[PDB]
C-alpha cells in the first residue's frame, strides 16, 4: 500500500471547492446541445448594457415616474436640475441597474462608467444642458461655476436626442470597495450634476415640462471581484408552497 | 483529477474566456 | 548591487598594513551609510570557507508560521433567557492581525506586506455531570468587510449563496482555507499615516483596504439538553510574502488594537524612559567572570 | 568633494559647502508614473518647474530641552505655492521629495541631529487608548513636536530608526542633510488631504552645547517636490 | 481504488507545515504588483544596518540620555570610560538594536559584528581613544595595560568623526546559543572597553563634556538560525478594543 | 503537490535568495 | 479525487517503520560536517577488536584480579590450568567483551572467533601451554589426552608473548541462537581448555606465579542478526534528577 | 517517498556499507 497522512482541511466541505464527484447515473447520455440565441459566458457582457437610473427616487414619484426627470423652463440662469449619487453599494439611483445589480454580488470594482441621457420632449423643444462629473474630495457642487471645473459635456437637444457622460476611472487604488462607509476614500466615486447651460425653450403647443431618461452602463475596462451574496434579496421565513415540495 | 467513467462527473470548467457583448450592446443591423 | 546570497560570506587572509592615504576603519556616520570596514581591514584574518546557510532568515520563512489571530469561547446551549450581548451559538469576527502580539510585532517589522493567508480553524469543546463530547458540525462563513452578517444561529444568511462557507466537524482534522491577497492596492498597509474618509471625523491609522473580512462561525447543530463550551481558535499563516520598508520593532507593550498608543512598563526593561534594564555605571559589567 | 553640493530645481537653487554625501531613499530616485502601473485613465497634469522647486518652511529654534520636530508630507506643502494649488484643485497626487535640512553653528558648538524620513509614520498617543485626532496629526506647515522621541511617538525606538532613510547633522562635521525621497505608497496615486506618505523627523540625539556667546541656532527645512502628477481635476475644496 | 494506510502524524496540525490548501475564492484575480521601494527578501539585510546602542543604560539617564556616553577631560592617564556587555540574548546595550531585535527571534548566531562610534563634540575638541575587544575567558579588563592585549583600535578625533571596531568571530563552535547562562562557554562573546589613549582636550569655549554615540551592525558573514518567539513582547490580557472586533 | 486551480493555493515559496543590502546600508549616491 | 481504501496496519505506530516525517523547523541549516577521527559505520567494526575476558570470574578475585589467570610451577605433568565457557548469551567470561556486549543486542550469530592470550610473567619465565578448542557434543575435557584431540595450539613463551587460538565456525546451522538453553544444539559452541604442555619454569628471582591475560575478538566472517534489547541494562525506577527535567 | 522541502525530513539512510576496521584493529604505523 501507499503510505499517506491526512492534512488539515481533510473531510471538510468548502462550498467553493472544485473537485470531481460520483455520477449518480452511470452511462447517462445528456440531450444534444442546440444553438440557443444569446449565450452569456461572462457577467461583464451583461454589465455593459445600459439600463435606466431612478434619478427621481423621491416621494410623490410613484412607480414609473421615478424613471424620468421632469425639466421645465426657468427664469434664472445657471440653475441646477438634478444630481446623481454614484455609490453602487448604497441604495441610490444606481442600485437597480444592470451595472448596479451584478456589482452587488461583488465587493471590489474598477473601470469606467457611462451615463446616457435621452431627451424625451417634443421636436419643438430646444435647450442646452451641462452634465458634470466631479472627482471626490469635497461637497457636491451646487452652482454651475463650481461644477463645470470637473469632467463635463455640454449637450444641445437636436437631431440626436442623446449624449454620453463618460465617468472616467479616476482612483488612487486599482479597485474601489463596496464598503458601508459611503464617505470613505476607498468607496466614494464622486458626483454627477446637471445644470441649465441655456434654458428649456418650448413654443405654446409643446408641453412646457419635458423629460429626461438616464441610463448607465459599464465600459469594457470594467472589472468586478471578490464575490459575496447580494443584499438585494433575502427571506425571514420559508416561501409559499415550499412545504408542499415535501408533501 | 477525474477517475470516473462519465464526463459530467468532472470538476468545473473555468476556462471559457470567449465574450461577445455586441449581441447585447449593438444588436442593430447597420 | 542585487545578488544571490545562499551562504554567509567567506573571509580572506590579510597581512600587515601600513599605508598613507588609506584609512578604512575611519567612517562617516553622518552620510547615513553603514560602515563598510571589513574584518580583513581591521585585524589580520585567515581564510575561512564559510558554509553557513542563510535560508532561515528569509522573509518567507520568518513570517510563514501559523500564528493565533482569534480565540473565541462561546456557550453552546439553548439561548432563550441569555442576554442579547452574548454569543448565541455563533460569533462574528472582523479578521485582523492586531489582537495577539507575537504576530503583530512580527508583521509590524515592515511598512508594506503582500501575502496570501492560509487560515486554520481549530475547534475544541468542553462539557459545561459528564456524559461525553459531541461531534458537532461548525460552519465558518467568510463575509466581506461591511457586508451583511447573520444575526441568528438559524438565520437565512447562513445559506451562503455566494459567500464561501466551510463545514467541518470537531473530530476531523482542523479546517484549512487559503485566503488570497485581497487588498485593493498592491500591498497591505501595516501602518497607515492617514484618515480613511473624506471628512475630518474618521479613524486614524485604520485603512479598511487592509481588512480581510468577517469570519462568521456558527454551530450547525441544534442545542442538546445540556450545555457545552466551544472554543474556536483561528490560525493565520502568511505565504507568498513580499515585504517592503522595514521598521523599528515595538519596544513598549501594546495598549490597543486600533492604534499604536504606548504607555510603557513602570520599571525598566521596556519602560517609557528606559527600554533596557539598568546597570550601576557605564563602566560596570553585569555578568563579569570571577 | 562630497561636501559641496548645488541642488537646482526650477527657479530655486541651494549651494552648500559643509554637507555629507546625500541620501537617496532605498536606492531609489523619483520618476513619473509609468503606463504599466497607471490606474487613473485621464491625462495627468505635470506642472514641473511651477511645483518641482524648493519650498522653505518656517525655521524652528534649536534650544536647550528640545525633543524634536516632525513635518508630514505632502501635508506640510498642501497650501504653499503652485504645489498647494494643484493639490487643492485635484483629487489625486503623486510625487517624490528632495528634503534639505539646514542647521549651522560655530566651531565651539556641539550637537547631533538625526534627520530621518519615516514612511507611514502612524503616531500613537501616550497613556490613553484613544487614537490621535485630526488636529494631532494634520498640523500643516508648522509641523509638530515630538512628545517622547525616544520611542518615536509610536512605541517603537529611536535607536533602530536608522533603518529608515536618514542622515545626521553632526555640528563638527556638516551643517546640512539631504534626503531624496521617491513615491512611497501601496497605491500609485493618492488623495493628498487625508494621507501622508512621508514624515520628516529631526531629533536632538546629542543636545546643543557650547560655552561661547549664546546665539539662536535655527533649523531650516527646504522641501522640493519631485515629478509631481495630479489627476482628477475639479474645483477647490 | 488505491490501497493506502495512514502514518503517524496523520491529521495533525503542525504550525510550520508547508502544504497547499483550498482556495476560499476561486478565480480571484489579485491586484497587479507595483514596484514599491525598499523590498526586504532576507532578514539579514536588516541586521547589517547600524543602530544605536544604549551604552548609558543607567539610572538618572532618562530617555534619550541613554543613547549617548558623556566623556570629559580627566586628570589621570589610562582611564576607563565605558564598557559594553556583548550578550545579545541578555538585556544589555545590544538588545534594542536592529541586530539585537532580529536575533532574539532566533536561538543560534554566528558572524562578525561592528561597533561604530561617532564623536559628537565640537570641532575644537581633540582627543584619542582606544576601543578594545577582549575574547572571553576571564574578567572584564579594568586597566588599559590589560585591555589593549586584545583586539583594539586607536582613534583620534579629527576630520572623520567615526571609527569601526570590528568584533571578530572568534569562537570554538560554528554558532553561539542564546541560552540564559550568560557565563556559558557557548554564549559569552567577550567584552568591549573604551579607554583614554590621550585625553579629551577642549578650549574654554567648547563645552567641556563631549558625547559619543555607539552603533552596532552585523557584517555579511553573519548568520542566524533556530527560530523562536521573541521575549521582547508579550501579553497577560487581551488588548483594548479586541472585544469590539467581535461586536 | 498542488491540485488546485488557483495559483495562490500553492505552498510557501522558500527559494528567494536575492539580496540587496546596499539599499539600506549604502543608500548614499557617491 | 483519488479513490482510496485503508489497509490493515493503517494508523499504527511501529517503532521500526522507515518513513519521512514533518520538519519541525523549516529552512533550518545544520552545522557543516567536520572530519572527526574514528567513524563507525557498522557495528562489526567494533566487534573485531580484542577485549579482555574475565576468565577468573571466581570469588576472592576482586575487581581487576578477575581479568588475569595466575599460573604456577606444578609438580605433575599434563595439568589443567583453566577452562572458558563459550556461551555469549550466558553470563560467563565472554559477556563483558566488545564481541560479547554487541552480540547481546542480537539473537543470532555466526562466524569465527579468536582468543588471544598474552603472557605477563618475567623475561626469565619459560613454559609451554596447549590451548584446545573442543566442538560440542560431550562434556568438557578434563585431561590433556582427551582435550588435544580437538583444535589446539601449542605455545612457547619467548620473544613473542602472545598466541591466537582461532575458534573456527564449526556449526550445522548457518547461525547459532542466543537462547536461554545453554545445552541446546543450536546454542552450545563448545569448550576452550588450557593445559601445561611442559611447565612454567622460573628462576629464584622471578616471581614464581605468573599471569595470562585472555582477549577475544571476532573475525571478519562474523555476522549478527535479529536485533533485541540487551539484558545487560535495566531499571525498576526512574533515575535520579529525571523529575528535575520536568521542573 | 519524501514530499517535504527539507532534506533532513527524509527516511533513514540504510545504504552505508563502507567499513574501515583497520582504524581500530590495526592502528599501528608499520
Amino acid at each position: 500500500g501507499v503510505p499517506t497522512y491526512l492534512l488539515p482541511g481533510s473531510g471538510q466541505f468548502l462550498t467553493t471547492d472544485d473537485h470531481s464527484s460520483a455520477p449518480v447515473l452511470p452511462c447517462f447520455n445528456p440531450t444534444p446541445e442546440m444553438h440557443i440565441p444569446g449565450q452569456v459566458r461572462n457577467m461583464l457582457e451583461v454589465v455593459q448594457v445600459e439600463s435606466m437610473m431612478e434619478i427621481n427616487n423621491t416621494e410623490s414619484a410613484v412607480g414609473m415616474e421615478r424613471l424620468k426627470v421632469d425639466i421645465s423652463a426657468l427664469t434664472d440662469v445657471d440653475q441646477l436640475l438634478f444630481n446623481i449619487p454614484l455609490d453602487i453599494q448604497l441604495d441610490g439611483p444606481l442600485r437597480n441597474t444592470l451595472v448596479g445589480n451584478i456589482s452587488r454580488y461583488y465587493t471590489h470594482w474598477s473601470g469606467s462608467l457611462e451615463m446616457t441621457f435621452m431627451f424625451c420632449g417634443s421636436f419643438m423643444a430646444t435647450g442646452k444642458l451641462i452634465l458634470c462629473y466631479t472627482p471626490p474630495g469635497g461637497s457636491c457642487p451646487t452652482t454651475r461655476e463650481t461644477a463645470m471645473l470637473g469632467t463635463h459635456i455640454v449637450w444641445d437637444f437636436g437631431l440626436q436626442s442623446s449624449v454620453t457622460l463618460i465617468i472616467p476611472w479616476i482612483s488612487g487604488s486599482h479597485y474601489r470597495m463596496f464598503n458601508n462607509d459611503a464617505k470613505s476614500t476607498n468607496a466614494n466615486v464622486g458626483y454627477v450634476t446637471c445644470f441649465m447651460q441655456t434654458n428649456l425653450i418650448v413654443p405654446s403647443e409643446s408641453s412646457d415640462t419635458c423629460s429626461l431618461i438616464g441610463f448607465i452602463a459599464a465600459k469594457d475596462d470594467f472589472s468586478l471581484r471578490l464575490m459575496r451574496d447580494s443584499p438585494d434579496i433575502g427571506q425571514i421565513d420559508h416561501l409559499h408552497a415550499a412545504e408542499a415540495a415535501y408533501q | 483529477i477525474n477517475f470516473y467513467k462519465d464526463s459530467y462527473a468532472a470538476s468545473a470548467s473555468k476556462q471559457d474566456f470567449s465574450q461577445d457583448p455586441s449581441k447585447f450592446t449593438e444588436p442593430v443591423v447597420e | 548591487i542585487e545578488s544571490i546570497i545562499k551562504t554567509a560570506t567567506d573571509t580572506v587572509k590579510s597581512e600587515i598594513n601600513a599605508e598613507l592615504g588609506v584609512v578604512p576603519s575611519l567612517n562617516a556616520v553622518e552620510t547615513g551609510a553603514t560602515s563598510n570596514t571589513e574584518p580583513e581591514e581591521a585585524i589580520q584574518t585567515r581564510t575561512v570557507i564559510n558554509q553557513h546557510g542563510v535560508s532561515e532568515t528569509l522573509v518567507e520563512n520568518f513570517l510563514s508560521r501559523a500564528a493565533l489571530v482569534s480565540k473565541r469561547s462561546f456557550e453552546y446551549k439553548d439561548h432563550t433567557s441569555s442576554a442579547a450581548q452574548t454569543d448565541k451559538n455563533f460569533f462574528k469576527w472582523t479578521i485582523n492581525t492586531r489582537s495577539f502580539v507575537q504576530l503583530r510585532r512580527k508583521l509590524e517589522l515592515f511598512t508594506y506586506l503582500r501575502f496570501d493567508a492560509e487560515i486554520t480553524i481549530l475547534t475544541t469543546v468542553a462539557v459545561n455531570t459528564y456524559m461525553g463530547l459531541p461531534n458537532l458540525t461548525l460552519q465558518a462563513m467568510f463575509v466581506p468587510t461591511g457586508a451583511l452578517t447573520p444575526e441568528k444561529q438559524d438565520s437565512f444568511h447562513w445559506q451562503s449563496g455566494s459567500n464561501a462557507s466551510v463545514f467541518f466537524k470537531i473530530s476531523d482534522p482542523p479546517a484549512r482555507m487559503t485566503i488570497p491577497f485581497m487588498c485593493i492596492n498592491s500591498a497591505y498597509s501595516v501602518f497607515y499615516d492617514g484618515f480613511a474618509g473624506f471628512e475630518k471625523s474618521g479613524l486614524y491609522g485604520i485603512n479598511p483596504a487592509d481588512t480581510i473580512g468577517n469570519l462568521c462561525v456558527r454551530i450547525v447543530n441544534e442545542h442538546q439538553p445540556v450545555g457545552f463550551t466551544v472554543t474556536v481558535r483561528v490560525y493565520m499563516k502568511p505565504k507568498h510574502i513580499k515585504a517592503w520598508a522595514p521598521r523599528p520593532p515595538r519596544t513598549l507593550p501594546y495598549m490597543s488594537i486600533a492604534n499604536a498608543n504606548y504607555k510603557g512598563k513602570k520599571r525598566a526593561p521596556n519602560a517609557l524612559n528606559a527600554i533596557i534594564g539598568n546597570r550601576d555605571s557605564v563602566k560596570t559589567m553585569p555578568h563579569n567572570i570571577v | 568633494s562630497d561636501r559641496v553640493l548645488q541642488l537646482k530645481l526650477g527657479n530655486s537653487a541651494i549651494v552648500t559647502q559643509e554637507a555629507a554625501n546625500y541620501c537617496c531613499a532605498y536606492g531609489e530616485w523619483p520618476n513619473y508614473l509609468p503606463d504599466h502601473e497607471a490606474v487613473a485613465i485621464d491625462k495627468p497634469t505635470q506642472p514641473e518647474t511651477a511645483t518641482d522647486r524648493f519650498y522653505t518652511l518656517k525655521s524652528v529654534k534649536w534650544e536647550a530641552g528640545s525633543t524634536g520636530w516632525w513635518w508630514k508630507l505632502p501635508d506640510a506643502l498642501n497650501n504653499i505655492g503652485m504645489f498647494g494649488q494643484n493639490v487643492q484643485h485635484h483629487y489625486l497626487y503623486r510625487s517624490g521629495f528632495l528634503i534639505h535640512v539646514q542647521c549651522n553653528a560655530t566651531r565651539f558648538h556641539q550637537g547631533a541631529l538625526l534627520v530621518v524620513a519615516i514612511p507611514e509614520h502612524q503616531r500613537g498617543a501616550h497613556n490613553t487608548n484613544t487614537s490621535p485626532g485630526f488636529d494631532d496629526i494634520m498640523k500643516g506647515e508648522e509641523g509638530g513636536t515630538f512628545n517622547h522621541p525616544y520611542v518615536l511617538d509610536d512605541g517603537t525606538s529611536l535607536a533602530c530608526a536608522t533603518i529608515f532613510p536618514h542622515q545626521w547633522i553632526n555640528l563638527r562635521t556638516n551643517n546640512s542633510a539631504t534626503i531624496v525621497l521617491p513615491w512611497m505608497n501601496a497605491a500609485p496615486m493618492d488623495f493628498p488631504l487625508r494621507h501622508n506618505q512621508w514624515t520628516l523627523a529631526i531629533i536632538p540625539v546629542v543636545p546643543l552645547g557650547t560655552r561661547t556667546m549664546s546665539s539662536m541656532v535655527p533649523i531650516t527645512v527646504s522641501i522640493a517636490p519631485m515629478c509631481c502628477e495630479f489627476n482628477g481635476l475639479r474645483h477647490a475644496i
